């Protein structure tokens, strides 16, 4: 339908004390392809950034209504949003677009600004918030980026494990899309830093 | 439809001038932020038997860890009430978490700026003392007609409020427990208040861990004794 | 409806002003000192605090200083009421900027926007204009660090150092004499406004909670904007003392 | 008016190792949102070295499985032998073109052991076209299936590791894990589980158990 | 789909992708699109992959039924009308099927094209699949009837890696067969992606 | 919403509002300017004070279009709403014609502004007169003023601001066909008209020119006392 | 998506599922469902799921205030005539399918709103795609007044028969008592799947990873 | 179908469009000018239906226009393109939907040479080459095998002519003549116009 | 319909047919398709008659109350620009014009042509209507910028009354306008058929 147009994918995964969240660096038009600098995640602030797939014109759109939210709700309030709050911020935006909603899936994940605790979420098209106590994705093979991180995620797992969980997930699902591929971005949120990525991936 | 509040010669507003001497006059309210909880006791005064004490209420509850006291006008509380309610309802609709004190106050005092500029409209009689719980810290702030919001530890309100601000000022300072932060506002409310004092006089209502709650007339009896 | 009770706010004087513009301006004149200085490595803005009291809380940030983006930064003096619509409206312009065209707001263009709208009231609507005077600093791509003022009836300029307020002319005074142009740095104008601060004032006993400072600086290619902590202010209030005697 | 055909769900794996060939399929049933049956086997056994699963609009894969069985026997009566591997595999592509203009709607998956011992997975299409692969996916969860055998299998975006043949101990506990990863994601999938090993002895049937959601 | 064959000095080289997806799902990647016909005949598939490997298996049965029978060692002209004629009775039913004809005979390596309406073509330089526009790009330009067999391999390399770059449909690894008098030959099989960082550096 | 008859008629027709609004025009800046042979000459004073205002943002000197420049003298906020709605509605007509703007079909509508705002409902008549002057085609120059009331009138030399008569006074004399007739001539008269206002002066005085398809060029302070530096 | 409740003498028992699944896969398997309302009032959502959410979300919003103005005990009825409304109003566009049940002054009751608007007083029923599983259950085996424990045998059994005979309903289940002294909260008790386990663990080992670029920002 | 290309050098911006303008069966246009200018070193190339191409571009025409008089100084490279990108995006949703296909070229003082691809949909991407149109299939693989960040303007319009070339061996549309103009340090420089005897 | 026009030294030559047919049935053979705008600018017709009729009269309202304003006789260029303008708010609700016009100015004798999806065209000669492609071959056949007067008044006679003869919807007498400085005027008006016995012989 629409949301095959631009394809796409989103992941994000839930470690121990840290969370990882990767998505592809693919823009195409149907059977065209466009670039390969596309750039399917966003700033929230600090340890906090969200996942967006879909129709990029939707991509784009939403996450300036989102920024247009989130800095208002910065300069207003005298503390950093909680991943928590900002999930609810999403499915206000969706929702009062029911008759005419956006095509976007929005996937949100981010740490805790209490201590340590990690916090992931994701949307529907519909806006529906969903809180996971393992991982979250979304996009066109979303049905392919289940199946690596049912089996491979972990209860608890460090930043060494994490990272090479969510690595191979995404090299490995990616590849079996046609709309989707050419590269993958991965952030990692820790507590005490934030690691930024670009995996070797086939150009296909 | 046009502004009825206008700047003097001096460049005061005169319209909100009065609203601050009608706050002034109104029924006397102390407050008091102390250790985990707030202490808020107002004055319900009524001038004959006949008046039912438990048709209406002084101290309402804004939510479940938020509390509001006033003294001033009364039907231009219950309009208060109604905004600042339904406002707490539109957040939990946004947000769907309770309200923090601090924008629950800020945007209710907006609604107080909006009647010194549209026309047709006198601006609100009412100055509000909001109370709220929030991440395990009590608030207190203190609003008046103007829509400048503060925050106090503890203060007055009402008639004859200097005397209850500098008996707090001399009596009142940290590390007092809730026990104490109730007899502290009692004997502030002693001085303020004129005659016997009752439990139907008083209405007391605190806000803690478990959120704001108003006190019960068999309870206040018991503070009653000293 | 009742034209008894209409004011007419738009007629001109004689002279060819208007009466609410020139009685704002006067409520921003009984407002608290506010300054600010541009200097070559950053921008500084301080100001006084005129409510005191044992019992206040001021757990929160500054008073009279707001953050307009993350670039830029403001000032208030007037009334509050009116500036919280202002600071409101303002981190609205600037943010429907970033809706179009995506970028860093320049400073010139957030100042032209708001200035539109004060002066829309007091030509039409028959509400009452603002009270409020604001001044503006922050960075831009083009013309760099900036600082700018503006008042109520919609006028505005830039400025390389300003105060408002109380004790205005008496501060602008002072940057006549000591301040100087592309010499002083941000390091150099912090010593030199705290001085201007501690003379113009004439309520003794400057402490670190009676003053407040928040300076903004770009460095690594990323604006940082803070506001110095108490113990900090203290410590420049050791250094200034040694200065003044 | 008619609708033809519908989605009955479920899902088909094969794998194929060094000696030996392993073909596994839910026991779910299942049209729309209400479940026929929880034991339905998909998998059927064409000779000893061949087992073909179906997935797909359940109509079709009866109707077409008799038919396969009853071309099974006009070769092996009239050529005095079974048929191997990738014979059945090449019969059913024309089979499936027959009905070209009203293609038959199945997902058929065949795999075995050929004359060389080494195992044949052929992953069909509805209009017949064929391939051989080491692994193939199919079904619903087909999606889901095929990048955890790309890794874990395939040794595929690997750096720097030693690449062992796949293990008949090992190829269990993988065709195991992903149904029981799968049954937890799909609808259509779980209930039971049934893994027939092919090997140079024998076939060996397994049975393992899934969630009943 | 990607499919490109041109002729020249030394013979025809036939290059093509591996990869076949249906809808946004890519059903295999290692699949081999060219078709074996003869041992000097080599054919190709486009569209459907059923109609070409069940139609293109009968042309091989014609052919090999004509050598069979007179044992001339059928032309390629007379094999790609045997192909086109076949499409025709069946036209307007729905088949689709893309193909293209490879092989040298008395009169040279001939190439020619049938469409799934009929349409034959004879010319120097053919291509087809959903990549044939990215095809004809890179392969016209730098292209003479001249070029050796080592430089016709770059060209043919090239055409391949930089057409599926471009094409969500295309991929998988390069398959380039050579023709020569005796037969095609394969040359080489290599990865899109592999070839990729070596034009990058 | 505020709908009310803001400009009444007097016992004497006259207007008190409009009056009122052009005596905040006469308290303005002086501002002048004068149309040459194939150039024009626009300059105000500048009431800058102790090196602290920037010189960028001051500016009174506005372009409309490349061929068409303005300066104003009046309320300095309802000037920003002018020359921005000009703007706007200048380049529309550019979007309707595909040639450019005559100066005379900009200054129509920047006075029908005027004329609309005055006498509609709950509005405030505009404080403030400019100077649209700027090129036609064959490169005729043209300078037009508009009116608080809503006139506009053409001009072969023009002043506004304080003052503004003494200027025409040194105009109207001084102004003939030797007058603007090279550019040495037109610099030097736009110059020695302003040479009478300063007060102070120096180089607080600004200058602007534009010379044929030319954009608007601003004539360095450096040259300004050069210019000057010439009275015999 | 199974939900139903039950009411007995002594009060009134509402059960759900906890998994939530988007139209090819499972989206959550321990996803709640029961909101909250009013302390004795509590109701499921059903049918199209941010629609269910959302409405929940302006009802429980509505009601918060009617129990702040009136300082008194919420009507069970008031809330579906809010649910209903707003349905109306869209016209059937909101595909929210909703259960409301609770004790008041009167006592126990349970009501039922379909996506359409349409409502109906009832002692028991069911929504969603499992509706038919529970209802047959409730339908045979449903006594007036039973005791508490009784109810809650029942209902589990019912909420376990529509799990267990629909797709689109499955994990633990959630069963909210409410009683005229007061309501109790009861998270996942009932687990009938017990195979929870699996066969074997995946781990990587650091290094196997092909990282192109790599940088650090400090924070 | 109109044809765009553009190509970012390293310190340059190389374009080109095809001048044809044709209706039913006929080119009525031949010598039609495709190239909007936005700002002094800031093109602009929009193609698509017929009413929308000039429609619409005149509106991002004047809209530049009116920052660059406003501020007293033009839009970036970066800043114009996403400007004209929530333009196409506000009416999508509306009574009269836009088709058109835009390739931004401009030069920075700073960043350098930018190019920027939007789509119908207003989708903007950055990339060093882009291309609108059915012939864009058989172009930019040309592209994609001669492209390298230190190429010289020289080289680049040789190269450009044997991607256009292309287009009268495959493309089936005519296109006799395409304009050809650069962007640097130096402004707007026109080049050869295509000619094809 | 034949509607054409074409610029060159001497000015503009406009050159229409006078029928218009409803179906099989001819509604009117003395139509006038030529519109009068003003002394020196000329307007034509096409497509719908009605749709022309209606807006190219406020395209004249819009000529004259540009010149009572300003008093600068309105340029080809920005009439022709108005009248695109005017047909892009009402685009999609079905209206259909076609229109040439035709006028000196300063710059000189412009042409230009406005569509009924506002396409708006600069160019030396134009044609618009059913037998617009009919018109372009006899025009461009013979013709160069330096024609003369009488030159010029065979090519346009010749392009109306050979184009008429192979379309069914276009024919009548043949009106030809030529274009001058001071303004346009009224050369010859003759039947086609008249004119076809002169071209036999």
């Amino acid at each position: 339908s629409i949301m095959s147009y631009n394809g796409g994918a989103v992941m994000a995964m839930k470690g121990k004390n840290c969370v990882a969240i990767a998505a592809d660096r693919r823009f195409g038009i149907q059977a065209q392809m466009v670039t390969t600098d596309f750039q399917k995640i966003f700033p929230m602030g600090d340890r906090l950034y969200i996942g967006l797939a879909g129709l990029a014109t939707d991509v784009q759109t939403v996450a300036q209504r989102l920024k247009f939210r989130l800095n208002l709700y910065e300069l207003k309030e005298g503390r950093q949003i909680k991943p928590y709050t900002l999930m609810s911020m999403v499915a206000n935006l969706l929702y009062e677009k029911r008759f005419g909603p956006y095509y976007t899936e929005p996937v949100i994940a981010g740490l805790d600004p209490k201590t340590f605790k990690p916090f992931i979420c994701s949307l529907d098209l519909i806006g529906c918030p969903m809180v996971t106590d393992d991982f979250v994705v979304s996009g066109t093979c979303t049905e392919q980026m289940y199946g690596m991180c049912e089996s491979l995620w972990e209860p608890n797992m460090d930043p060494e494990h994490l990272f090479e969980t969510i690595s191979q997930a995404m090299l490995n699902a990616v590849d079996r899309d046609a709309v989707s591929g050419m590269g993958v971005i991965v952030h990692i949120i820790e507590k005490d830093k934030i690691t930024t990525r670009t995996l070797k991936a086939r150009m296909d | 439809s046009f502004s009825l509040t206008t700047f003097s010669p001096s460049g005061k507003l005169v319209q909100i001038e009065y609203a601050l001497a009608a706050v002034a006059g109104g029924a006397p309210s102390v407050g008091i932020k102390a250790a985990n909880g707030v202490v808020l006791a107002t004055e319900k005064k009524q001038k004959s038997i006949l008046y039912d004490e438990r048709s209406v209420h002084k101290v309402e509850p804004i939510t479940k860890h938020i509390g509001l006291v006033y003294s001033g006008m009364g039907p231009d509380y219950r309009v208060l009430v109604h905004r600042a309610r339904k406002l707490a309802q539109q957040y939990y609709l946004v947000y769907q978490e309770p309200i923090p004190t601090a924008q629950l106050v800020q945007r209710v005092a907006s609604v107080m700026q909006e009647y010194t500029q549209s026309g047709g409209v006198r601006p609100f009689g009412v100055s509000l003392l909001i109370c709220g719980w929030n991440e395990g810290r009590p608030y207190l702030f203190q609003s008046d007609p103007s829509g400048a919001y503060f925050a106090w530890k503890a203060t007055a309100m009402g008639k004859n409020y200097v005397n209850g601000k500098t008996f707090l000022e001399k009596r009142y300072n940290e590390d007092l427990e809730l026990e104490d932060a109730i007899h502290t506002a009692i004997l502030t409310l002693k001085e303020s208040f004129e005659g016997q004092m009752t439990e139907d006089n008083i209405e007391v209502g605190i806000c803690n861990e478990a959120g704001f709650r108003r006190l019960t007339p068999t309870e206040v009896k018991d503070y009653l004794a000293a | 409806m009742s034209r008894r009770y209409d004011s007419r706010t738009t007629i001109f004087s004689p002279e060819g002003r208007l009466y609410q513009v020139e009685y704002a301006m006067e409520a921003i004149g009984h407002a608290g000192t506010c300054l600010g200085i541009l200097a070559n490595d950053g921008v500084l803005l301080a100001a006084e605090r005129r409510n005191i009291h044992k019992l206040l809380d001021e757990v929160f940030f500054s008073e009279k200083i707001y953050k307009l983006n993350e670039d830029m930064a403001c000032s208030v003096a007037g009334i509050t009421s009116d500036a919280n619509v202002l600071t409101n409206e303002l981190r609205l312009i600037a943010q429907r900027y970033l809706l179009q065209y995506q970028e860093p707001i320049p400073c010139e263009q957030l100042v032209t926007a708001l200035c539109d709208i004060k002066q829309a009231y007091t030509q039409f609507g028959g509400k009452r204009p603002f009270g409020v005077s604001l001044l503006y600093i922050g960075w831009d791509k083009h013309y760099g660090f900036q600082l700018y003022q503006s008042d109520p009836s919609g006028n505005y300029g830039g400025w390389k150092a300003t105060c408002i307020g109380n004790n205005s002319a008496a501060a602008v005074s002072m940057l006549k004499q000591d301040y100087k142009e592309g010499e002083m740095t941000l390091k150099s104008a912090l010593a030199l406004a705290i001085k201007v601060l501690n003379k113009t004032m004439d309520v003794s006993k400057l402490s670190a909670e009676k003053v407040e400072i928040a300076t903004l600086t770009r460095e690594n290619g990323k604006t940082v904007i803070r506001v110095l902590k108490q113990k900090e202010v203290e410590q420049l209030i050791k250094k200034h003392e040694e200065e003044e005697a | 008016r008619f609708s033809p055909y519908a989605f009955n769900g479920g899902t088909v794996l094969a794998i194929a190792g060094e000696d030996f060939s392993i073909v596994a399929s839910d026991t779910r049933l299942s049209e729309g949102f209400s479940i026929h049956t929880r034991d339905s086997p998909k998998c059927y056994k064409l000779t000893d070295k061949t087992v073909i699963g179906c997935s797909g609009f359940h109509g079709d894969c009866l109707t077409l499985t008799k038919i396969i069985e009853a071309r099974l026997k006009m070769y092996k009566h009239s050529n005095n032998k079974a048929m191997t591997t990738g014979a059945i595999a090449a019969m059913l592509s024309t089979i499936l073109y027959s009905r070209r203009f009203f293609p038959y709607y199945v997902y058929n998956i065949i795999g075995g052991l050929d004359e060389e011992g080494k195992g044949a997975v052929y992953s069909f299409d509805p209009v017949g076209s064929y391939q051989r692969d080491s692994f193939k996916a199919g079904g619903s969860a087909s999606a889901m299936l095929q990048p955890l055998l790309d890794n874990q299998v395939g040794f595929k975006n690997m750096q720097n590791v030693e690449h062992v043949p796949l293990s008949l101990d090992r190829a269990m506990r993988l065709v195991k894990d992903v149904f029981i990863s799968a049954a937890e994601r799909d609808v259509y999938t779980g209930d039971a589980l049934k893994v027939c090993i092919v090997t140079k002895e024998g076939i060996r049937g397994e049975t393992v158990p899934l969630r009943k959601d | 789909t990607t499919t490109l064959a041109f002729k020249f000095q030394h013979g025809v080289i036939v290059a093509v992708d591996s990869r076949a997806s249906a809808g946004n799902y890519i059903a295999t990647l290692k699949v081999n699109k060219v078709i074996e016909i003869n041992p000097y005949l080599l054919g190709t598939m486009s569209g459907c992959a059923a109609d070409c490997l069940y139609w293109e298996r009968l042309l091989a049965k014609e052919c090999r039924l004509y050598y069979l029978r007179n044992g001339e060692r059928i032309s390629v002209s007379a094999a790609s009308k045997l192909l086109s004629n076949m499409m025709c009775q069946y036209r307007g039913m729905g088949l689709s099927m893309g193909s293209m004809i490879c092989g040298w005979d008395k009169k040279g390596p001939g190439l020619y094209y049938v469409d799934e309406n009929g349409t034959r073509l004879s010319g120097n330089m053919f291509s087809t699949g959903s990549g044939n526009s990215h095809a004809y790009g890179v392969m016209d330009s730098g292209y003479r009837p001249d070029l050796s067999i080592e430089e016709a391999y770059d060209l043919g390399r090239r055409a391949i890696v930089h057409a599926t770059h471009r094409d969500s449909y295309s991929g998988g690894v390069v398959n380039m067969y050579h023709m020569k008098e005796d037969g095609w030959v394969k040359v080489e099989s290599t990865d899109v992606s592999d070839l990729m960082h070596q034009y990058r550096e | 919403s505020y709908d009310r008859a803001i400009t009444v008629f007097s016992p004497d027709g006259h207007l008190f509002q409009v009056e009122y609004a052009q005596e905040a025009v006469k308290k303005g800046s002086t501002a002048v300017g004068v149309r040459g042979k194939d150039i024009v000459v626009l300059g105000v004073e500048k009431k800058s004070v102790a090196k602290l205002q920037d010189e960028r943002t001051v500016r009174k000197i506005c372009a409309l279009d490349d061929n068409v420049c303005m300066a104003f003298a009046g309320l300095t906020a309802d000037a920003r709403i002018v020359i921005n709605r000009a703007r706007v509605e200048c380049q529309s007509h550019r979007l309707t014609v595909e040639d450019p703007v005559t100066v005379e079909y900009i200054t129509r509508y920047i006075a029908s502004l005027k004329q609309r705002y005055t006498q509609s409902n709950g509005r405030r008549p505009f404080g403030i007169s400019a100077l649209i002057v700027g090129f036609d085609f064959d490169g005729t120059p043209r300078l037009y003023q508009t009116d608080p009331s809503g006139t506009y009138h053409a001009w072969k030399a023009n002043a506004i601001g304080r003052g503004a008569k003494s200027v025409r006074e040194f105009l109207e004399k001084n102004y003939t066909d030797e007058a603007i007739e090279t550019d040495d001539l037109t610099i030097k008269l736009v110059i020695k008209a302003l040479l009478e206002v300063v007060q102070s002066g120096g180089k607080n005085i600004e200058l602007a020119v534009m010379r044929r398809d030319q954009p608007l060029k601003i004539l360095n302070p450096e040259e300004i006392e050069k210019y000057v530096a010439e009275i015999e | 998506t199974t939900i139903a409740g039950l009411v007995f003498q002594d009060g009134v028992i509402l059960g759900a599922d906890t998994r939530a699944t988007n139209d090819s896969v499972v989206a959550d398997k321990i996803c709640e469902k029961i909101h909250f309302i009013a302390p004795k009032i509590y109701c499921c959502g059903a049918g199209v799921a941010a629609d269910a959410e959302m409405t929940t979300r302006m009802a429980a919003s509505n009601m918060e205030l009617h129990a702040l103005s009136t300082g008194r005990e919420c009507r069970v009825a008031t809330v579906t005539r809010m649910l209903r409304q707003t349905l109306f109003r869209y016209q059937g566009y909101v595909g929210a399918s909703l259960i409301v049940g609770g004790v008041d002054f009167t006592g126990p009751q349970l009501y039922s709103v379909h996506p359409h608007g349409s409502y109906s007083r009832l002692p028991f029923t069911a929504l969603g795609s499992g509706q038919d599983a529970a209802i047959a259950v409730l339908e045979d085996r449903f006594q007036p007044n039973m005791t508490l424990e009784a109810a809650q045998e029942l209902l589990v059994e019912a909420i376990t028969a529509g799990i267990l005979g629909d797709l689109g309903s499955g994990g633990n289940v959630d069963a909210c008592v409410i009683t005229a002294a007061g309501a109790k909260m009861l998270r996942a008790l009932s687990s009938p799947t017990k195979p929870i386990e699996r066969s074997s663990q995946y781990r990587f080992a650091p290094g196997t990873t092909p990282v192109l670029s790599q940088t650090v920002v400090p924070l | 179908m109109e044809y765009l290309i553009g190509i970012q050098g390293p310190d340059y911006v190389l374009v080109a469009s095809d001048r044809v303008a044709a209706s039913n069966i006929v080119q009525m246009k031949d010598d039609h000018d495709k190239m909007f200018k936005m700002s002094e070193k800031i093109l602009l190339l929009c193609v698509g239906e017929a009413g929308d191409t000039v429609q619409f571009a005149e509106y991002i025409q004047k809209n530049v226009q009116l920052y660059k008089m406003r501020n007293g100084y033009e839009l970036s490279p970066t800043a114009a393109a996403n400007f004209t990108r929530r333009n196409l995006a506000d009416y999508l949703r509306s009574r009269t939907p836009y088709h058109v296909n835009l390739l931004l070229a401009g030069y920075d003082e700073h960043e350098g040479p930018a190019l920027y691809y939007m789509d119908y949909l207003a989708a903007l991407a950055k990339a060093p080459f882009a291309a609108h149109g059915y012939g864009a299939f058989l172009t930019l693989s040309i592209l994609d095998r001669y492209y390298t960040p230190t190429i010289s303007r020289e080289k680049a319009v040789e190269l450009l002519r044997k991607c256009l070339e292309e287009l009268q061996k495959r493309f089936i549309l005519n296109l006799p003549t395409f304009s050809v103009r650069i962007i640097d340090r130096n402004g707007i420089h026109d080049l050869d116009n295509i000619s094809f005897p």
